[PDB]
C-alpha cells in the first residue's frame, strides 16, 4: 500500500509544512490531488519518473520534488487560509495495468490565529431504564462538544478492548452557532448492548476521543492551558438498581465469615471452661 | 482455510460463508441467517466440533473447527499449606470430638 | 511514435575496420559492454574533432559503433583489450524498429540511457541521458516537418523508457544476486515490418540483459498480449506509412553501386543505398561498412597463384541491380 | 517517554489481573530495585495477579538502557470493607446478645 | 440468599436449644 | 477527455437492484476505475476494466464497458446497507504521454434498511454529572419517518442514522436531541418533525424486573473460595459446640 | 525512592510529597493541572472522592515531564466502610474474648458462692 | 446465570444435616 | 473424527494431536511455528510452561512434518485462564467431600461409643 502522513494538521498562516508520501512495491506513476467539498477532486503536481515532475491544474502555492522512486514530498512554504482542504497521494504503476492506489488521506487547516482552538469535553449518558423495560436493549449515548477544528476521532472500549459492532457514530459535526463563522463542532455517537450485558456490574464501558491540537513548538501565551494533542475519555460501570447482584453477596458472604469468627472465638472461649475446669476435678 | 469465530459481548460466534454442520459437541442456536451460529454465553465453557464448506476459489474443500473454552467459573486456590492448615485443624476438632465421646 | 504504456520486467571481442571513405573511417562492431575508446592517429598527433555516430546494436545483441607520405593508424581500448591494438592503414519491404540502451554507470546519480529510432536502416531521432538537450533530438532531414507537440510527447515517453530501464536494472540486479560495484547493461528492442502494399506482417519485442537473450509471469498477469499487439499493429503502421510518405524523397531511392576490380583478387562495390548486397566469385566474408553518406561498400576476395587470375569472375547481386 | 517513565499500567480486564507494559529481545523487570521478572520477546506484559489482592511496590523496566524511571503503584480494593449500615450493625448486637445470653445460662447452671 | 441461609441455621439452632432445655428438664 | 456521471444522487430500500451509468467523451482510453468513498476514510478501488475487455466482476458487484457508445454501466445485485457511499468513475489514456487521468462528479447512493418490526420511541437517558445538558433518544422508528433540525438554537438535534447489532443481527434508526433547556422535555423535544402517532412515550414511573437482572450474575474465584471457607468454619463450629455440650452436659 | 504516603479516611484521601522539601509543589492528575480539592504544606486532599474521575497517574513538582516520580492510585473509597485485615480481626476477636470472660466471671461468681 | 459453586443448594446441604438431629429429640 | 485431546493442571497446558503416529508432527499457533525451556515438543504432545490467556489463545495446528502448513483442515482453537494452584471441583465434588466428612466423623464415634 501507500501511506502518506501526517493524517491531521493544524498551521498558523505563514508556516511551512511538508506531507509525505512513500510506497514500498516500486511504483512509477506519483500524484497529488485535493478534494473539496462540494467542488471536485483537482490535480496537483505529478511525477512519472525520478527527477522529472510536471504541473496539474492547481500547480500556484505548492512544491514537490521526487529525487528516490519511493518517496515524494509536498511542500507548502507559506500556508495560506485558502489551503484549507483534503489531501490524497495517487500512485500507481506505467504500462503494467493502469490501477490506481490512494492513499488515506490527510486534512490541513490554516488559521489566521491559534486562539480559537479548543479541546473537546467529552460526557456519557447512561441508558434509561423505560428503554430497558420495553425492549431489553440498551444505548449508551457519549458526546463530544465544545471543540476546533474537528480533527477528532471516536472510539468505543469495553473491558480495554476496541469494539467495532453496534456503535454508530455522527458522520457530521453540529456547529454550536451555525448563524456565524467557524465556532466549536458538537459530536455524538451511540453504542446499543443486550440488556443482560450492561446490568452486569463487572462490565466497564469507556468513550474515547482523540485530538489533533498544537505541537509543542508552536508557542501559547493565554491563561488557560496549551490545547495540545491529546485524548479525553468517559468510563461508566455496568449498574442493575433493581435487584440482587454479585457485590451484594460478597459483602454478605463477608459479613457472615465475620460474624463466625467471633462465634467460634466465643465457642473455644467456653470449652476452655468445663475442660480446663473438669481436669482438675 | 480458517474457520473465524467472533467473540461479541460474552458469547461465541462461529462465521462461515455456508451451512454449518455440528458433529458432537454444544449444539449451540441458529440465528436468522443460517451462515452464523451462536454458541451461547463464554463463560458457560462451549466445546464441540463443527463443520462448514467454502467458497469462490475454496470451493470446494471441507473444514472442521474445534472449539474448546477453559473458563474458570468452578474453581479455588489451595496452595499445600492452606490444605494441609485444614486438614489439621479438621482432625484436631475430630480428635476432640472422640475425647469428649469418650469422657462421657 | 514510441509505445506509452511500458510493462516492466559473456564479452564480445572487438572487430576493428579502418579504411578512407572516398577513393577517415574507423568502424568497429562485435563489441559489449559499451565502454570503447577508439582513436585515429598520427599526424604526429591525435585528431581533435572526433565524433561518432549513435550507439546500437544488431540481432546480436553487441554493438556496432563508427568513428570518422603521411601513415595513419586506429588505436581500439577495451576491457577485453589488455594491451590496446593499433591497425594500420593501406590505400594500395519497410520495417520500423526502436532500440533502447540503459548503462549502468556505479557512482553516478544518472545512469547511462539512449533510444535510437530506426527505419530501414537509417535513424532519425537521437536521445542521450548524458547530453544537454534532455530532450528528444531528431537529428534528421524528414522529420521537421512535425510540430512541437509531437516532440513534447517524444519527450515524455522516452523519460519514461528511461525510469523503466533505471527500475529494471536494480530489478534484475536482485534477480541475478549480483553486486553494486559491477556495471550491467539492459537493452530493448521493439519494432515491427510491412510489405510492398503497406501493411503489417511481422512484429519484434526482444530484451535482454548485458548481450544474453532474455525474453522475447508478471506479463502473462500483466495482460501485456492485446495491448502489444494493437500497438505494434496500429500505431506503427499508420506511423509508418506516415514517414515513409514524408521522407519519399530520400528513404526509397535505388542507388546504383559502382564496381571494381584489383590485383596487386579483390572486387569491391561502392554506393548501394540499401545494406543488402552479395558478392560471388566463381573466399572470406567481411562486414559491411558505410561511408557516413549513407552510401555504403563492401568487398570480397579470390588468392590465385601467380599469373592465374584471369579466370575468376565477380557477380554483385542487390535488389537495385538487375543482374548479377 | 522522552523523560524515561518507560513503564505503564494495562488495568481493566475481564479478570482481575493487572499487567505492566514497558527493543523486543530481553524485558528486565525489577521490583524495589532487585530481579522480579525475566521476560522473552513473545510475551510482553508482566502479570500481577487479581487486584483484590492489592498490589502495591516500586515497578521498573529494563532493555538494553540504564533501565526506566521508577513507577509506584497502588491499589485499596476493599474487598474486606464492610458497609455499617444499620441492618449489619442490628444483625451483629443481635447475635453477640444471643450468644453471651446462652453462653451466661450455661455457665450459670454449671457453677 | 445466603441470608435465608444463615437466619434458617439461626432459628433451628434456637429451637435445638429449646429442645434440649426441655429434655434436661424433664431428664 | 470528459467524464460524466448519472445520476448523481440515488436513495433505494434495502434489496433492490442499482444501475450506475458513466459516460466519457473520448473513446481512444486504456482504463477504467469505480472507487467507493465514505465520507472520509479515503478511497477503496472497486474495480478494473481493460480496453479488450467487455465485462468484469467482484462478488454481488458487475460491470460492463461498451467503448464504441463511449458507456459503462455498473450493477449491483441485492443493495445492503453497507453500500451507502460515493461512487466515482475514472478513466486514463491512450496517447499523449501525459498518463493523467480525467475523474468524474460521483454518484452518491444511500441504501435504507429493512425494518421488520417498527416500534418508535422516545426515552429520555439520565444525565451524568460534570454535566449540564439532558439527552432524549428517538429509536426503532420505520425508515419511512424522517427528521428535522430543531426551531430554536437551544435545542440540538442529530440527524438519523443507521445502527447494526452483529450480536443478534438487528438493524435499528437512532436520532438524538440533547440540550441545556430548563424545560427541555422528551415529550415536546421532537416538534418540527412528524413522527407516528403510536409513538411510545414511557412514563415518568420507574419499573424493572429483577428476574431479568438475575440472568446477568456471575462468580469469580475469590468469592468461591471464601464460600469454602464459611462452609468449613460452621462445619468446625458444628463439631466444637459439639464436644462442647457434651462435656457441658458431663458435668451435670 | 521515597514512596508516596497516601491516607484514606472515609470519602477523604490525603497524598504527600516526600520529595522536593522546602520547594513550593504542585500536582498533576492524566497530565492536566490540579490544586473539595486541596493543597498545602506539601499534601493533597480530595474531599468526596469518587473512583471513575479521580483514579489515575498523579505526579507532584517543583517541568512535570522529567519529574522524579510517578504514581498510579486506583481506589474506591465505601463512606463509613472501613478495612479491615487480619491484624483487625486479631484484635477485634481478643477484645471479644476480654469482654466475653469479663461478664462470664460475674455471672459465676453471682451462681456460685451465693 | 453462572453460580459455579457459589450453588446456594451447598448452603442447606449443611442445614439439612441440623434439620434431622432437630427431629431426634422431638420424640421425648 | 478423532478430536484433539487438552489437559491442563495448574498454569501447565498439554496439547495431544492423535491424528498420526509415530513422531513425525510439529506445531503451528497464529501463524507461528512452535515447538520447534517453558514450550517444548514431545513426539505426541505439546507442552506450554506458565500459560497465559491474552497472548496464547487462538488457533492450533499440526501439519504434520514432510507436509505444508496450507495442506492443514483440522484446527484447534483455544482460550483458558489458569492461576497458581487452581483446580476445577464441581459441586457435587463439595457435596461428595462433605458427606464423607460426615460419615467418617460419625464412624469413629459409633467406634469409641461401643468401647
Ligand atoms: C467468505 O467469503 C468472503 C467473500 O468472498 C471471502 O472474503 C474474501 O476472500 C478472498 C479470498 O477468497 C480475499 O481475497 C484476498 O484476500 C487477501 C486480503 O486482501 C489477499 O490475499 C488478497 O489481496 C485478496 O484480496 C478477500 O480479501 C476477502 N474479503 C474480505 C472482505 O475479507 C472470505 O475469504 C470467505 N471466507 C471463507 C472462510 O471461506
Ligand atoms: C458462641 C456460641 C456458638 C456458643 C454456643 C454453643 C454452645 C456453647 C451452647 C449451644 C447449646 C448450649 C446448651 C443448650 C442447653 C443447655 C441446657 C441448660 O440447662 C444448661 C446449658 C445447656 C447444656 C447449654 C450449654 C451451652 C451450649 C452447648
Ligand atoms: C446459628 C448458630 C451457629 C448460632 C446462633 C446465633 C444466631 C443468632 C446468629 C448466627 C449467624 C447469624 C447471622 C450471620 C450473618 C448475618 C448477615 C448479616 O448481614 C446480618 C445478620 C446475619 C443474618 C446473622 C443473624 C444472626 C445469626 C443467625
Ligand atoms: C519549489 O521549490 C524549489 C526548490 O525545491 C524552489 O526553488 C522554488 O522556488 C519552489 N517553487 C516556486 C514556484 O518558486
Ligand atoms: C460441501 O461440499 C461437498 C463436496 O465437497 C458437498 O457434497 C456438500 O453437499 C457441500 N455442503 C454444503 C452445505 O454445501
Ligand atoms: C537474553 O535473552 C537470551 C535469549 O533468549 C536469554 O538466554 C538470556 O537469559 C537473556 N538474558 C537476560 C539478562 O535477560
Ligand atoms: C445507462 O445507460 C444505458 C445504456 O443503454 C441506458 O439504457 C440506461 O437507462 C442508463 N441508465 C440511467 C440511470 O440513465
Ligand atoms: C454482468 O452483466 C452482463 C450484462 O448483463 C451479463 O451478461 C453477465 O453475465 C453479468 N455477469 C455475471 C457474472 O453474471
Ligand atoms: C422523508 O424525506 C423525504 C425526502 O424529501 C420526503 O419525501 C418524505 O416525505 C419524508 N418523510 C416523511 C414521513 O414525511
Ligand atoms: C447551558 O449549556 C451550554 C453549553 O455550553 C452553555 O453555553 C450555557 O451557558 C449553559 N447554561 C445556561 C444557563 O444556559
Ligand atoms: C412543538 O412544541 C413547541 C413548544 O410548545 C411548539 O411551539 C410547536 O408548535 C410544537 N410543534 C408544532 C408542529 O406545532
Amino acid at each position: 500500500g501507500v501511506t502518506q502522513t501526517p493524517k491531521f494538521q493544524v498551521l498558523k498562516t505563514g508556516q511551512s509544512m511538508t506531507l509525505q508520501c512513500a510506497q514500498d512495491m516500486n511504483h512509477e506513476y506519483m500524484s497529488w490531488y485535493r478534494q473539496d467539498p462540494g467542488m471536485g477532486l483537482r490535480l496537483i503536481h505529478y511525477s512519472v519518473g525520478a527527477g522529472i515532475t510536471d504541473q496539474g491544474e492547481v500547480p500556484n502555492g505548492y512544491n514537490v520534488s521526487r529525487s528516490t522512486t519511493e518517496d515524494f514530498p509536498l511542500r507548502l512554504l507559506s500556508a495560506a487560509p485558502s489551503q484549507t482542504s483534503v489531501y490524497f497521494c495517487a500512485s500507481s504503476y506505467v504500462g503494467n495495468t493502469g490501477e490506481l492506489f490512494f492513499g488515506e488521506g490527510s486534512r490541513l487547516t490554516v488559521l489566521e490565529d491559534l486562539k480559537n482552538v479548543f479541546p473537546p469535553e467529552v460526557a456519557v449518558f447512561e441508558p434509561s431504564e423505560a428503554e430497558i423495560s420495553h425492549t431489553q436493549k440498551a444505548t449508551l449515548v457519549c458526546l463530544a462538544t465544545g471543540f476546533y477544528p474537528d480533527h477528532v476521532e471516536l472510539s468505543w472500549w469495553v473491558n480495554g478492548k476496541e469494539v467495532h459492532s453496534g456503535v454508530s457514530t455522527d458522520p457530521q459535526p453540529l456547529k454550536e452557532q451555525p448563524a456565524l463563522n467557524d465556532s466549536r463542532y458538537c459530536l455524538s455517537s451511540r453504542l446499543r448492548v443486550s440488556a443482560t450485558f450492561w446490568q452486569n456490574p463487572r462490565n466497564h464501558f469507556r468513550c474515547q476521543v482523540q485530538f489533533y491540537g498544537l505541537s509543542e513548538n508552536d508557542e501559547w501565551t493565554q491563561d488557560r492551558a496549551k490545547p495540545v494533542t491529546q485524548i479525553v475519555s468517559a468510563e461508566a460501570w455496568g449498574r442493575a438498581d433493581c435487584g440482587f447482584t454479585s457485590e451484594s453477596y460478597q459483602q454478605g458472604v463477608l459479613s457472615a465469615t465475620i460474624l463466625y469468627e467471633i462465634l467460634l472465638g466465643k465457642a473455644t472461649l467456653y470449652a476452655v471452661l468445663v475442660s480446663a475446669l473438669v481436669l482438675m476435678a | 482455510f480458517k474457520i473465524p469465530i467472533e467473540e461479541l459481548e460474552d458469547r461465541v460466534f462461529v462465521n462461515c460463508n455456508t451451512s454449518i454442520t455440528w458433529v458432537e459437541g454444544t449444539v449451540g442456536t441458529l440465528l436468522s441467517d443460517i451462515t452464523r451460529l451462536d454458541l451461547g454465553k463464554r463463560i458457560l465453557d462451549p466445546r464441540g466440533i463443527y463443520r462448514c464448506n467454502g467458497t469462490d476459489i475454496y470451493k470446494d474443500k471441507e473444514s472442521t473447527v474445534q472449539v474448546h473454552y477453559r473458563m474458570c467459573q468452578s474453581c479455588v486456590e489451595l496452595d499445600p499449606a492452606t490444605v494441609a492448615g485444614i486438614i489439621v485443624t479438621d482432625v484436631i476438632a475430630t480428635l476432640l470430638l472422640a475425647l469428649g465421646v469418650f469422657c462421657f | 511514435s514510441l509505445l506509452m504504456w511500458i510493462t516492466q520486467v559473456i564479452q564480445r571481442t572487438p572487430k576493428i575496420q579502418v579504411y578512407s571513405r572516398h577513393p577517415l573511417n574507423c568502424y568497429v562492431s562485435g563489441f559489449h559492454p559499451s565502454d570503447i575508446e577508439v582513436d585515429l592517429l598520427k599526424n604526429g598527433e591525435r585528431i581533435e574533432k572526433v565524433e561518432h555516430s549513435d550507439l546500437s546494436f544488431s540481432k546480436d545483441w553487441s554493438f556496432y559503433l563508427l568513428y570518422y607520405k603521411d601513415e595513419y593508424a586506429c588505436r581500439v581500448n577495451h576491457v577485453t583489450l589488455s594491451q590496446p591494438k593499433i591497425v594500420k592503414w593501406d590505400r594500395d519491404s519497410h520495417s520500423m524498429r526502436y532500440f533502447f540502451t540503459s548503462v549502468s554507470r556505479p557512482g553516478r546519480g544518472e545512469p547511462r540511457f539512449i533510444a535510437v529510432g530506426y527505419v530501414d536502416d537509417t535513424q532519425f531521432v537521437r536521445f542521450d541521458s548524458d547530453a544537454a538537450s534532455q530532450r528528444m533530438e531528431p537529428r534528421a532531414p524528414w522529420i521537421e516537418q512535425e510540430g512541437p507537440e509531437y516532440w513534447d510527447g517524444e519527450t515524455r515517453k522516452v523519460k519514461a523508457h528511461s525510469q523503466t530501464h533505471r527500475v529494471d536494472l536494480g530489478t534484475l540486479r536482485g534477480y541475478y544476486n549480483q553486486s553494486e560495484a559491477g556495471s550491467h547493461t539492459v537493452q530493448r528492442m521493439y519494432g515491427c515490418d510491412v510489405g510492398s502494399d503497406w501493411r503489417f506482417l511481422r512484429g519484434y519485442h526482444q530484451y535482454a540483459y548485458d548481450g544474453k537473450d532474455y525474453i522475447a509471469h508478471k506479463w502473462e498477469a500483466a495482460h501485456v498480449a492485446e495491448q502489444l499487439r494493437a500497438y505494434l499493429e496500429g500505431t506503427c503502421v499508420e506511423w509508418l506509412r506516415r514517414y515513409l510518405e514524408n521522407g519519399k524523397e530520400t528513404l526509397q531511392r535505388t542507388d546504383a553501386p559502382k564496381t571494381h576490380m584489383t590485383h596487386h583478387l579483390r572486387c569491391w562495390a561502392l554506393s548501394f543505398y540499401p545494406a543488402e548486397i552479395t558478392l560471388t566469385w566463381q573466399t572470406e566474408l567481411v562486414e559491411t561498412r558505410p561511408a557516413g553518406d549513407g552510401t555504403f561498400q563492401k568487398w570480397a576476395a579470390v588468392v590465385v597463384p601467380s599469373g592465374q587470375e584471369q579466370r575468376y569472375t565477380c557477380h554483385v547481386q542487390h535488389e537495385g541491380l538487375p543482374k548479377p | 517517554i522522552k523523560g524515561n517513565h518507560l513503564v505503564k499500567v494495562y488495568d481493566y480486564q475481564e479478570d482481575g489481573s493487572v499487567l505492566l507494559t514497558c527493543e523486543a529481545k530481553n524485558i528486565t523487570w525489577f521490583k524495589d530495585g532487585k530481579m522480579i521478572g525475566f521476560l522473552t520477546e513473545d510475551k510482553k506484559k508482566w502479570n500481577l495477579g487479581s487486584n483484590a489482592k492489592d498490589p502495591r511496590g516500586m515497578y521498573q523496566c529494563k532493555g538494553s538502557q540504564n533501565k526506566s524511571k521508577p513507577l509506584q503503584v497502588y491499589y485499596r480494593m476493599c474487598q474486606n470493607c464492610i458497609e455499617l449500615n444499620a441492618a449489619t450493625i442490628s444483625g451483629f448486637l443481635f447475635a453477640e446478645i444471643v450468644s453471651i445470653f446462652v453462653l451466661a445460662v450455661g455457665v450459670y447452671f454449671i457453677a | 440468599d445466603p441470608k435465608l441461609c444463615y437466619l434458617l441455621d439461626g432459628i433451628l439452632f434456637i429451637y435445638g436449644v429449646i429442645l434440649t432445655a426441655l429434655f434436661l428438664r424433664v431428664k | 477527455q470528459e467524464v460524466t456521471q448519472i445520476p448523481a444522487a440515488l436513495s433505494v430500500p434495502e434489496g433492490e437492484n442499482l444501475v450506475l451509468n458513466c459516460s466519457f467523451t473520448d473513446s481512444a482510453i486504456y482504463n477504467l476505475q469505480w472507487f467507493r468513498q465514505d465520507p472520509g476514510k479515503g478511497l477503496t478501488s472497486l474495480l478494473l476494466i481493460q480496453s479488450s475487455q467487455r465485462e468484469q466482476t467482484s462478488g454481488r458487484l458487475n460491470a460492463s464497458l461498451d467503448k464504441s457508445s463511449g458507456r459503462s454501466t455498473l450493477y449491483i445485485a441485492a443493495s445492503q446497507p453497507g453500500d451507502s457511499a460515493t461512487y466515482l468513475c475514472a478513466v486514463r489514456p491512450l496517447y499523449g504521454g501525459s498518463y493523467i487521468p480525467t475523474f468524474g462528479r460521483g454518484t452518491s447512493l444511500i441504501v435504507h434498511p429493512y425494518i421488520q418490526n417498527p416500534d418508535p420511541a422516545v426515552y429520555q437517558l439520565r444525565d451524568s454529572k460534570s454535566s449540564d445538558k439532558s439527552v432524549c433518544l428517538f429509536t426503532d422508528f420505520d425508515s419511512q419517518t424522517n427528521v428535522s433540525q430543531s426551531k430554536d438554537s437551544d435545542v440540538y438535534i442529530t440527524d438519523k442514522t443507521v445502527l447494526d447489532m452483529r450480536s443478534m443481527d438487528f438493524k435499528s434508526n437512532s436520532a438524538v436531541a440533547w440540550s441545556n433547556k430548563s424545560d427541555f422535555a422528551c415529550a415536546n423535544a421532537f416538534n418540527n418533525s412528524i413522527i407516528p402517532e403510536d409513538t411510545f412515550f414511557p412514563s415518568p414511573e420507574s419499573s424493572c424486573d429483577v428476574k431479568l437482572v438475575e440472568k446477568s450474575f456471575e462468580t469469580d474465584t475469590n468469592l468461591n473460595f471464601q464460600n469454602l471457607s464459611v462452609i468449613g468454619f460452621r462445619i468446625l463450629l458444628l463439631k466444637v459446640a459439639g464436644f462442647n455440650l457434651l462435656m457441658t452436659l458431663r458435668l451435670w | 525512592q521515597t514512596p508516596y504516603k497516601v491516607s484514606i479516611s472515609g470519602t477523604t484521601v490525603i497524598l504527600t510529597c516526600p520529595q522536593y522539601p522546602g520547594s513550593e509543589i504542585l500536582w498533576q492528575h492524566n497530565d492536566k493541572n490540579i490544586g473539595n480539592i486541596g493543597s498545602d504544606e506539601d499534601h493533597l486532599s480530595l474531599k468526596e472522592f469518587s473512583e471513575l474521575e479521580q483514579s489515575g497517574y498523579y505526579v507532584c513538582y517543583p517541568k512535570p515531564e522529567d519529574a522524579n516520580f510517578y504514581l498510579y492510585l486506583r481506589a474506591r473509597v465505601c463512606e463509613n466502610c472501613m478495612e479491615m485485615d487480619v491484624m483487625s480481626v486479631a484484635t477485634i476477636v481478643i477484645v471479644d474474648i476480654c469482654i466475653t470472660g469479663g461478664l462470664l466471671l460475674l455471672v459465676y461468681y453471682w451462681s456460685k458462692n451465693r
